[PDB]
């Protein structure tokens, strides 16, 4: 129990919202970056449909997988923004 | 000569028979006999039609018969009697053969095998009539029998699937007879037709077969829609049992058509939009399906005009539907330009064409929608305009006449204005800019609910073909 | 006995119909058993059908004339399948054409417009040109004017509708009131205020004192000869906020965001 | 033909015309079901009233209408609220739907009430009607031949007295090979389906006396009942019967079997009691 | 029929079915569990990525 | 043995045997249920096998 | 089953897998389906105990599905 504990406002750190400049930054970056990996995603599926799976993935950029990477970014920025909306809606109503 | 031709039709059938047959006596495998039964009908139409018309009687002698040969002779007798090379030793292919039931084993004692073969035979009768294009006496006779036949016995999982098509033929022939010609009889059989199907839906709930239930609901629904009973259809659909389990995309297309149409006259247009937009896409897109597809396109535009929204001029133009979509184009144009004089000439001129497709009762209601479009334009174009100028433009009778139109219209939020009585004008209240309002949150949430629906819908279906395909043996 | 109802209508004593009708109702069951209720029709049945039908039709008009709308509704329902089954050879009457006109007025006057269109769809193929629209014009044209929103053309058809009497005055008088309430609802949105004089013309009265009384009961105060349409609207709205179902239907911010995270996480 | 008069007739005022509405309604209701589902309160009004004697008929209408609806649960209360004119439909195999639903209900109630006291059909705690229907549903199995279909119904309804009355209908020696098997099947089921401590113990021990009564039986079945419950009392009594059917091969075959099968606790108690009673030192 | 004691074995089928559908409740046991196992592996996926 | 000249069971166990699918109605309604369970329990197995 | 996955100690996981066989001595037919999952996973202690669970349970006369998992 002595190790597991932390501060007296670590159990009271979800009320600690961030500055919204930084949250705007988070919004802006994620949308932009996904345009470029999506472009990468378009090139991959133009071919890749002859025989032998590994070969096709070596030929048309199916290794260094953009399909996997596009999903990952999206999910990541998606879980964040549900809590950020949650935080703001609690603090505005709760305090005042 | 004749004999040669009869042996060939019989031989061709035996193959078809084997496919569905071997599976069903293993144990029911419901889905697979169904897909084969669809292919089977198509090959049988060509088989029956050509190489004489006495092949059905022969096929009967080949399989086991308690009263099956007898019933079939009467059908053939009507269309002029046949019994040549149609009797054992010359329409007999068995003679110690086990697929078509060993002859020793047939003579020897009891246990029936009559079930599946009887049912199958009936299907062939239906198809036989329909190819001929004679209904009348033969149809009435055949009709009487097969109904007490299905209920004598208690149906299996497979046997349900055969009547789900059988009923479709009994339904349809009777609709054609009733619409030929009016009698005291025409009214009597309508009553019997409804009673049997509706009881048979009760049974089919408990046997667990979705395909029988799905066909029956379509048929029953078509029946209210024909006879103009809005009141009967509204109860049926509110006391739901429609399956989305095991159907064809054929069946969803019929169902969604009947629903949209029914809802339209009873003043709900919004859900009808969902239903008819849905129906077109679910329907197979083909040149032999052009009848059903053509009927849906006509309805959908008519339903857009009822909302006060306007379907594309682009729509009527690029189609290869142009000939039939000849009336609708003018009906849309009349409403779009909001001239009431054009609309009155149109619905008179196409009165015959529309009555057939029975959008005629809806065209009468669209006269409301005309006015709505015509005052919508005026408010948008001039923000602040005296009722005086609106009379000049659209030829209203007086100041009052237009006042009442607006007053009624803005309750429904169509024109979205407010009247200034004292200054004598209508002042429009649309001004946009709702990126200051809290409005985007509701809108956005409805989009996120569609996206969530698509998420649930993939997840269930994806693994499901995979799990069956993994279970089945492979290298 | 049975025959007495039939000659009682001709007298013109239409309350005498109703006080006579209970014995005839027990005796009407006997009439129903003679026909199979038309699941086969024969020529023996064709004489009998006239008998079964005649009893219903004269009760039907008689009930309207004593202002018993309820009893009328039941009659109409019985009668309808009898015209409906079978090729014509006794499936219409002189009385029918008038009867459908009266039922269509009852739906309009109660303002069940939903059932007004359903019923007309079903009705269409018995009156299309076969009885045609000859008397049926009266609820039909009124309807055309109400859909369009010409409360003016609608008022005139009622006003000229009192010269021709068949018995439609029992539902014309009710439809006069129906119009006022419809206008009354629409004008709240339009403006906050109309002078007393402008109210009388729109909402169809013949006395300026009736116009003012109607307004007081409907919850508009006339203060300084200006109506305040906004009052009732505020009060209705206040009442919806008073009852509680209420938090979820509108949906909180917190509630939307909690719904996203849990959809994912299953 | 069409449901519109039948709607109008209930709403018409006169007692005779209201009775008439019921009779018409019930005859055609598999064409005409939808409409009278909406107009259900008038049907419930007539049921209530003791100023009709077609009150029964009105509860009967309500059971058909519900069946067609898909809301089978309330159907049973209203099918059983009519009492008579239910037999008509009990031998009808198109509406044996409500007859069967009542039984499915019974099983659910019985598992609750079995912890209150073993008997709960014989004390009244549950409806008398639900009990009467069950025991006529058993009657049908015995028209068709054999007790086995019924045995299975009753195990599920926690009716112990019924199981006993059924098993004795086959002890009289119709044929001993069949009579042992008819027990054999029921034991194998009882171990695997009912896992409730009291009920399972009852069926094994109740089985033990029936099996004993015929002098010719497999003693393989008898040994299974002893071993599963691991009681010394069953074990002792088993040897008292074998003591009047004693000879060297038969009485050893069961003792040699019994040691293999049973646990070390059964064996230790058992030897002492046979010695205090009197037995051969060879058996022991 | 031609072979009697066709009403003892008809009921043995019934007896077997009530057993077997309990052993497909042993797959509905498993169903909750394969939901709580993937739940756990999604958690340890986080911990391995960390 | 087979025919249809001679009715099965010598017609005395087709209506004293049609009180029997109602004994069995409870298990076959539930059997239908089970077929969707089977599909599901490998459905989520595939997800965790990949995971 | 709960103990096996959710306990973060390897030794704990094992003891729970091995146990299953004692319970399911009566019906040994279904056991290779329970453990199919547990053999898929690549923890040493869990796999070591999947192997044992099956050994205790499916003793007597062989089971074709059991043999296959162990391979």
């Amino acid at each position: 129990k002595m190790l597991m504990n932390l501060h007296k406002e670590q159990w009271q750190s979800g009320l600690k919202m961030y500055d919204y400049e930084e949250k705007e930054e988070s919004n802006l970056a994620a949308t932009k970056s996904m345009v470029k990996i999506a472009e990468q995603y378009s090139k991959r599926i133009e071919e890749e449909k002859e025989l032998t799976e590994e070969e096709l993935k070596t030929r048309y950029v199916g290794r260094q997988d953009p399909k996997k990477h596009l999903s990952e970014t999206a999910d990541e920025t998606l879980e964040n923004n549900i809590v950020s909306v949650l935080t703001a809606g609690v603090n505005s109503v709760a305090i005042k | 000569l004749h004999h040669s031709e009869k042996k060939y039709a019989e031989e061709d059938q035996v193959q078809e028979l084997l496919k569905v047959l071997n599976e069903i006596s293993k144990t029911t495998l419901t889905l697979d006999p169904r897909y084969i039964w669809r292919s089977l009908k198509d090959l049988s139409s060509l088989r029956n039609q050509e190489l004489l018309n006495a092949e059905t009687l022969c096929f009967t002698v080949n399989v086991l018969y308690p009263d099956s040969s007898s019933f079939k002779k009467n059908l053939l007798k009507f269309i002029t009697s046949n019994h040549k090379s149609s009797v054992p030793g010359s329409a007999e292919l068995r003679n110690s053969y086990p697929a078509s039931f060993y002859s020793v084993n047939t003579e020897k004692k009891t246990i029936e095998v009559t079930a599946e073969i009887n049912c199958f035979m009936h299907l062939l009768v239906q198809l036989f009539l329909w190819d001929s294009k004679e209904l009348e006496q033969l149809v009435e006779f055949n009709r009487k029998v097969v109904i007490p036949n299905l209920l004598c016995y208690y149906n299996l999982r497979s046997l349900n699937l055969i009547n789900a098509k059988l009923w479709f033929y009994i339904y349809l022939s009777h609709e054609t007879l009733a619409r030929s010609s009016e009698e005291i009889n025409s009214d009597n059989q309508n009553i019997i037709l409804r009673s049997t199907m509706m009881k048979f839906l009760k049974i089919a709930s408990l046997k667990h077969d979705n395909e029988t239930k799905a066909m029956l609901i379509n048929l029953i629904l078509r029946d209210f829609l024909n006879n103009g009973e809005v009141d009967s259809a509204s109860d049926f659909i509110s006391k739901l049992e429609y399956p989305h389990t095991d159907v064809s995309s054929s069946l969803e297309a019929r169902y969604f058509f009947y629903l949209s149409k029914i809802n339209a006259i009873q003043l709900d247009y919004s859900t009808a939009n969902e239903y008819i937009i849905a129906a077109i896409r679910k329907a197979p897109h083909n040149s032999k399906s052009l009848g059903f597809l053509q009927q849906s396109n006509k309805l959908h535009c008519c339903i857009q005009l009822l909302m006060g929204d306007i379907p594309e001029l682009s729509f009527f133009h690029q189609s290869n539907m142009q000939k039939s979509l000849l009336p609708y184009y003018h009906l849309t144009k009349a409403v779009k330009l909001g001239d009431l004089k054009k609309f009155t000439s149109t619905i008179t001129k196409y009165k015959q064409l529309l009555l057939k497709d029975d959008t005629y009762q809806l065209c009468v209601r669209l006269r409301s929608n005309v006015i709505k479009t015509g005052i919508r334009i005026i408010s948008l174009t001039y923000k602040k305009i005296s009722l005086r100028d609106i009379c000049l433009k659209l030829n209203l009778d007086s100041e009052q006449t237009v006042e009442y139109m607006v007053s009624r219209a803005i309750r429904d939020g169509v024109i979205e204005a407010k009247i200034n009585h004292e200054d004598g004008f209508i002042e429009t209240t649309e001004l946009l800019n709702i990126y200051d309002s809290e409005d985007p949150q509701q809108v956005f949430d409805e989009r996120i609910k569609f996206a969530n629906q698509l998420h649930d819908e993939y997840l269930v279906s994806m693994r499901y073909p995979e799990d069956k395909k993994t279970q089945q043996n492979e290298k | 006995l049975t025959k007495s109802l039939s000659i009682a209508f001709e007298n013109g004593d239409y309350a005498a119909c109703e006080k006579l009708l209970p014995p005839i109702k027990i005796e009407l069951i006997k009439n129903n058993l003679l026909i199979p209720d038309l699941s086969i029709q024969n020529d023996i049945y064709l004489n009998d059908l006239m008998i079964t039908k005649r009893i219903l039709e004269v009760g039907a008009l008689a009930s309207i004339q004593t202002f018993n709308f309820d009893s009328f509704e039941n009659y109409f329902n019985q009668l309808k399948p009898y015209y409906f089954s079978n090729n014509h050879k006794l499936s219409e009457s002189d009385k029918k054409s008038k009867l459908i006109s009266l039922y269509l007025l009852n739906l309009l006057s109660q303002n069940n417009t939903t059932k007004f269109h359903s019923e007309l769809q079903y009705l269409d193929k018995h009156i299309k040109n076969l009885e045609d629209d000859s008397l049926l014009s009266y609820p039909i044209k009124l309807d055309r004017w109400l859909m369009e929103g010409s409360y003016q053309k609608a008022w005139d058809l009622l006003q000229s509708g009192s010269q021709n009497i068949s018995e439609f005055d029992s539902f014309t008088d009710i439809l006069k009131s129906a119009i006022r309430d419809e206008i009354a609802k629409n004008t709240e949105l339009s403006y906050d205020f109309l002078p007393l004089s402008n109210i009388k013309a729109l909402l169809f009265f013949n006395n300026e004192k009736e116009t003012e009384k109607f307004a007081l009961e409907r919850n508009w105060p006339i203060v300084n000869s200006k109506v305040y349409f906004n009052n009732q609207s505020k009060e209705k709205a206040d009442y919806e906020d008073e009852m509680m179902h209420e938090e979820d239907q509108k949906t909180n911010i917190i509630e939307k965001a909690m719904d996203y995270a849990i959809s994912i996480e299953n | 033909t069409t449901a519109a008069p039948l709607l109008a007739l209930l709403r018409e005022n006169q007692d005779s015309v209201k009775t008439y509405a019921l009779e018409s309604i019930n005859n055609v209701v598999d064409q005409l079901w939808s409409e009278i589902s909406n107009e259900l309160p008038d049907i419930e009004a007539l049921y209530d009233d003791d100023t009709f004697s077609d009150r029964e008929m009105a509860a009967l209408i309500a059971s058909k209408v519900y069946y067609n609806l898909g809301e089978y649960e309330s159907a049973v209360k209203y099918a059983l609220a009519a009492k008579d004119r239910f037999d008509i439909d009990e031998k009808s195999q198109f509406v044996e739907t409500i007859v069967s639903k009542s039984i499915e209900m019974y099983v659910q109630e019985a598992s609750k009430q079995y912890t209150k006291d073993e008997q709960f059909y014989t004390k009244d705690i549950i409806d008398p009607k639900l009990t009467s229907i069950f025991e006529r549903m058993i009657e049908k199995c015995l028209k068709a031949s054999e007790l086995k279909l019924a045995l299975g119904i009753a195990l599920e309804g926690y009716r112990l007295d019924i199981i006993e009355s059924a098993l004795k209908s086959k002890l009289d020696q119709d044929s001993t090979s069949e009579n042992v098997k008819i027990i054999n099947y029921l034991l194998t089921l009882a171990i695997t389906t009912v896992t409730n401590s009291k009920f399972r113990s009852s069926i094994l021990r109740k089985s033990f006396d029936f099996l004993m009564n015929m002098p010719n039986c497999d003693y393989l079945t008898l040994n299974k009942v002893v071993v599963n419950l691991n009681d010394a009392g069953l074990a002792l009594q088993l040897f008292k019967k074998l003591k009047e059917e004693n000879d060297e091969g038969l009485s050893a075959q069961i003792a040699f079997d019994l040691v293999s099968s049973a646990s070390q606790q059964l064996l230790e108690i058992l030897v002492t009691e046979l010695t205090a009673q009197g037995y051969d030192p060879a058996l022991l | 029929n031609n072979n009697s004691a066709l009403s003892n074995v008809n009921s043995d089928i019934y007896f077997k079915l009530k057993k077997l559908e309990k052993e497909y409740e042993l797959l509905t046991l498993q169903e909750d569990y394969i939901k709580d196992e993937q739940r756990h592996l999604k958690r340890e996926l986080k911990r391995a990525q960390e | 043995m087979t025919a249809a000249v001679t009715s099965s069971n010598i017609v005395l166990e087709t209506h004293e045997s049609g009180i029997k699918p109602y004994f069995e109605q409870k298990i076959q309604e539930t059997e239908l249920k089970i077929r969707s369970k089977t599909e599901n329990v490998r459905r989520l197995e595939a997800q965790r096998n990949a995971l | 089953l709960h103990v096996a996955v959710s306990d973060s100690n390897d030794d704990v996981r094992r003891a729970a897998v091995i146990a299953l066989g004692f319970v399911l001595l009566r019906d040994y037919t279904t056991v290779p389906r329970i453990v199919q999952l547990l053999s898929k996973s690549h923890n040493a202690h869990v796999r070591c105990g999947t192997a044992f669970a099956l050994g205790i349970a499916c003793a007597g006369k062989g089971l074709q599905s059991a043999i296959d998992v162990l391979d």
